[PDB]
Order: structure tokens, then C-alpha cells, then sequence
């Protein structure tokens, strides 16, 4: 770290940070681990390490995602989530995982195949 | 000749139709033996279910070993030269109770038996039976009436209170459980009557236990994915303190 | 200073080069909180590189666990039990002489407790339970039966096949209780520390001679993977003295 949190002790002593001027690129095998890459590189970068994130989804929007990702900051997604309703000692650490991401600035683009044009307006 | 009566007994309560729906129950109901004369079964409107109540038998040295907590002491006797086996399988039974005293000590380890029917086929004359001659001597199978135990010890499990008549589930070198599935908190199935099968094989215990329908189909009952293939090791957390045996 | 501590400790595993390259490893487990205001960082090796895992949180207690039994009837210890016979005048040996050479990576050889019941399998372990107690490690009184009723059918899996391959001292009661299926619980236990070494623990009811009536057939040349590992870490021993139940 030089250095903004990049996220990980292993991942910001290497990358010194982050910083200021840089475009970055990350690829996997088919699903073999791209997309929860990211999930939780700038979302950890948003609700852990200062910065306010506008995010852009893809083939995977964002009414869907948040089913995807609500069990990061609060021990979940093992009891299990697709699959319904919880128990009354598991309505735990759900609103902690309703307290650190909803007093933040997280701007995403639900929007999935458009071009630059309309998300550099 | 006696669900009519019950029937007209109860027809401003009783809701119509469902026979259709009950059709399994009746059906088997007819197919089945049935009949009896410590107590009687009778039927209760709980809620919206109906449940199978035992009231003593109006006819009315081991019960200080024999005594059961959440049903009565009416009700508590019957032996094994009280016999005149009439349906299959209640004879298959002759090498499980004069042999399941002989070697059923304190930390003697095995399987005991899973009785089932419907709800009241001579049960309670078996649980009573089996148990009776492990208590005519020092020996261990403690009698417990589940449905009934239950109905507090969700909110009982407090000061004391009943917090200390309730680790005995866990430590009489043996002890059984009842007809559950009566009715359900889900806490209590790891908690109260599901904390009697991991500190049970743990140290091993030769531990009997019933109810009113049996372990292999007892694995899919209650989804008033999850338990399906995770409501089955429930009756295979049971599988282990005994070898399941028929009532026909 | 926990590097020191855990380079001893497995040192029949550890090599110089693996605590070079564990180097990060070990450096952020001693720069941590060692202690806790719910678990502990302890090092363990797997394989080639050591990991960082955590247990949970006079001294007796504290730094003594058990998985998958009751924690009423293990108050037992060494010396002070009335010996009968040659079912105790040899088994208060093997367990005080070696208070100092459970050996971190020095091969320091284990036990076997077999026989019967109510006597010895489980309460001589306890007996280290509350023996080896005072000094400050950590030694886990592991349950079979209990274990593969969870792990013969299907929350997470792969997670305690390592806090059980990461700490000083260990004790598990039963072998052969309930190729096959019960694969990745017990099987790798035995074949893995010829290249680490430490003390080794297991217990049953049933001897060298007769561990293998229940682990279940195969029908082979296929099974005999894990027990030329308790033939050369101890001695074919049971245990016939006193009712303790």
C-alpha cells in the first residue's frame, strides 16, 4: 500500500494501493471466476475502503445480485439462500449486513449491453 | 359405529368435506385392525388439526420404577404372559424383549426397535411391555411422554424451573421418546427432543424409541432446497439406537 | 517468537525452506493478537506451506477440547488411579515418560487403546486430558461415531479435516466404529505424517487383529494404505482392568 486499499493485505502491499491513474482488467475460465472478482474487490472498495463506487452490470443485473450479495458483511449464503425463508436467530447478522452497505454510496448501471456512449454520459 | 356417533357428536365443529382428503387415513383406518378394550384413544379438535388423546381406562412392585411424567399412571400395565397374539409380527417380537434385558446394562450399545401404526395400535401395551422386565431388575428404559413433554418446554427452559427436570433426557442409562409428530419453534428438534440422539451415541446408549409412523417415511413429512434429503438423517440420527421392527 | 514456537512443533515436518516460504505466514501470525477479548491463530502444515487456522477459545480447561462427545465423564488423569493389573501396571509408562518428548517434529511415538469397555479406550486419554493441562497446549478428545453422520450424508465441508491437522496434541476414541466411503475424515489421518511426525493418536475397541471386521470390504489389495502407520507408532495394546460407567 502506497497506496489506496486495494482490498487484501496480500493484494495492496503488491499493488502498493492502488492509485490515481490506472485501468485495470480481469478474465476467467467459463465462470470459473470473474464476476464475484470484482463483486468484492470494489465492494470491499466501497463499503470497507474509501471510495463511491458507480458500478456497471452486465448479463447479470443488479435486481439479482443483491441475492447474490448480501451475505459478505454479515455471514451468509449457506442455509440456506435459494431456497427461502430463515430462522429467527438467523434474522442475525442480516441487519449488519443491512448496516454496512445501505449508509453508503454504491451508483450502479443496471443497464447490460450499451455501448460507452450512454455510461460516459 | 362410533365415528357416526362422533361425528353428529361434534358435526357443528367438524367442518364438512375433507373425506376426500382424509380418504388415506379412513381408508387405512378400515383396512387396519383396530379396536381396544391402561388407556383409551380418543379424538380432540386442536386447532385445526385433530389429534389422538389417550383417557385412562374407566375399568380402573414396578411403578416406582415405572413412573412416567406427561401420561397417567391408569394406564401403565401390561406384561408378556398377558398374551394371545393374534396379528403377524407381534409375534416376530419373541427374541426382542426376553433378550433385549439379558445384555442391556449401563453403556451396553446396539439397536433397539422403532414402533409405528397409526394411532393406537396396542402401542402402549409394548412400550409397556418390552420396558417392564429391564425395571423388574436394575436395568435401564425410561418412559416419557413427548407430545405432551413438549408443550413447555419451549417456554420452560428457564430458572431453574424446569431447566433442571430436563438433562435427564440425556443421561438415564436409557429412555424413550413418544409419539412426536404432534404438532410442530423448530429449536426444540435440536434443542429439547433432538438433543437426546448426540449425547446418546456419544457415550452409546441402548435407548428405545417410538412413534406414530415410522423412520424410513417419517425422512419427508413435515414441508407444511431443504428437508427432503435434510429431513431424513432426523430418522437416521434415530436409525442408530435400534433395528426397526413391524406392526401390522 | 510463534514461529519458534511452531517450528518445533512440527519440525519432523517443517523443513527450512518451508519456513522461508511460509515466511509471510508466520510473520502475520506472530504480529496478530495470539490471545483473543472468540479463537486463536495456531499454525499448522499442510503440505508443503503452513497455514494459519484458529481454535476456539489452574490452566486444564481452556487449553484442552474434545469434538463430538460430552465433557462429564472425562475427569480422569495419570498416577493417582488405583492400578489394578497388567492392565495398568503398563499404562501410566507410556504417557508420563513422554510428557516432554510428545516430540513437535521429533518423532514421538503414540498410542492404541483398545480392548473392552468401561475400562480403557477413551478415559486414558482423559486422562492426558487433564494431565497434559497445566502447560498451555491445546488437545482435542475427537469422537468417531459422532463424526460420520454429518459427513455420510450431504452449511460448509471442507473446513475441520485441518484444525484437526494443525495443533500439538490430539486424541481420537473408536477406529473401525460404523475402499468404502468414509473416505476424507479418518483414512488420510494415517498417511500423511511419515514426511511431518509428531505424537499420533488413536483408540478403539477392537485391537490391530481386529480393527478391520467393520471398515468395511472391498471385493481387494485396496485397504491396507493406512495401517502399516499404527505398526510403527506404537504397540498391539488393549486395556481389561475396571468399571468406570
Amino acid at each position: 500500500i502506497t497506496g489506496i486499499p486495494t482490498g487484501f493485505t496480500e493484494l495492496d502491499r503488491m499493488t502498493s494501493g492502488f492509485q490515481r491513474s490506472d485501468l485495470i482488467i480481469v478474465a476467467a475460465r467459463p465462470s470459473v471466476g470473474k464476476t464475484a472478482f470484482a463483486l468484492n474487490i470494489a465492494q470491499n472498495v466501497a463499503t470497507k475502503t474509501n471510495e463511491n463506487v458507480a458500478i456497471f452490470s452486465l448479463e447479470m443485473s443488479a435486481q439479482q445480485l443483491v441475492m447474490r450479495m448480501l451475505c459478505a458483511e454479515g455471514n451468509i449464503n449457506a442455509q440456506n439462500l435459494r431456497t427461502g425463508k430463515l430462522t429467527p436467530e438467523d434474522w442475525g447478522k442480516l441487519t449488519m449486513a443491512m448496516g454496512s452497505l445501505s449508509n453508503a454510496g454504491i451508483y450502479i448501471d443496471d443497464t447490460p449491453s450499451i455501448r460507452v456512449s450512454d455510461i460516459r454520459a | 359405529q362410533d365415528v357416526q356417533a362422533f361425528l353428529k357428536e361434534n358435526e357443528e365443529v367438524i367442518d364438512q368435506k375433507m373425506i376426500e382428503k382424509s380418504l388415506n387415513k379412513l381408508y387405512e383406518y378400515i383396512e387396519q385392525s383396530k379396536n381396544c378394550s391402561g388407556y383409551h384413544p380418543k379424538l380432540v379438535v386442536n386447532g385445526r388439526s385433530i389429534d389422538i388423546e389417550y383417557y385412562e381406562c374407566p375399568v380402573k412392585k414396578q411403578q416406582s420404577l415405572m413412573k412416567s411424567m406427561y401420561i397417567q399412571q391408569d394406564l401403565l400395565g401390561a406384561t408378556f404372559q398377558q398374551v394371545d397374539i393374534s396379528d403377524p409380527s407381534r409375534l416376530a417380537m419373541f427374541q426382542h424383549v426376553t433378550d433385549f434385558l439379558k445384555s442391556y446394562n449401563e453403556t451396553g450399545k446396539g439397536k433397539g426397535l422403532y414402533l409405528y401404526g397409526k394411532f393406537g395400535v396396542g402401542k402402549t401395551f409394548m412400550l409397556a411391555a418390552i420396558a417392564n422386565e429391564l425395571a423388574e431388575k436394575e436395568y435401564s428404559s425410561m418412559i416419557v411422554y413427548v407430545p405432551e413433554f413438549v408443550r413447555e418446554l419451549k417456554n420452560s427452559l428457564q430458572d431453574q424451573t424446569l431447566e433442571e427436570k430436563l438433562n435427564m433426557v440425556k443421561t438415564t442409562p436409557v429412555l424413550m421418546l413418544d409419539d412426536i409428530g404432534a404438532e410442530s419453534t423448530s429449536w426444540v428438534r435440536d434443542e429439547v427432543i433432538g438433543t437426546v440422539l448426540q449425547h446418546r451415541m456419544s457415550q452409546q446408549l441402548p435407548t428405545f424409541f417410538s412413534s406414530n409412523f415410522s423412520p424410513d417415511e417419517l425422512k419427508h413429512h413435515f414441508t407444511y432446497e431443504k428437508e427432503e434429503v435434510k429431513a431424513a438423517r432426523l430418522m437416521e440420527r434415530i436409525l442408530y439406537l435400534a433395528a426397526p421392527i413391524r406392526l401390522d
